[PDB]
């Protein structure tokens, strides 16, 4: 029926709006996890650079 | 105010006697065939002519 299709379309549109909002939140969570991983990789890279600098300093000292 | 409250309370009591269709609604009633013209005019006066 016309009201049948309208009610099914309204339920599907509410589910689609909810799914789009949840997918936007999940993509924001993925972007935040990527930002935290980039910060951790930057910390590990600075640690490796400081370790190589200290190793070169110890080698030149010896 | 008493007439408006009687009208609103009658509408509230009439809302209890309905039958839903899971975000849908359907109902049955009895009206005269001689009063079918004004009832059809009111049905066309509805938001959808359902």
């Amino acid at each position: 029926s016309k009201l049948e299709a309208i009610l099914s379309q309204e339920v599907e549109a509410e589910i689609q709006a909810l799914l789009q909002e949840a997918e936007a939140k999940a993509e924001a969570v993925k972007r935040e996890a990527e930002e935290k991983a980039k910060a951790l990789l930057q910390a590990r890279e600075r640690a490796l650079e400081a370790q190589y600098r200290a190793a070169l300093r110890r080698a030149e000292s010896a | 105010l008493w007439t408006r409250a009687q009208d609103e309370v009658a509408r509230l009591k009439a809302l209890e006697e309905l039958a839903s269709g899971r975000f849908g609604f359907a109902l049955l009633g009895y009206v005269p065939v001689k009063a079918k013209p004004k009832v059809e005019e009111a049905l066309a006066r509805h938001k959808e002519s359902v």
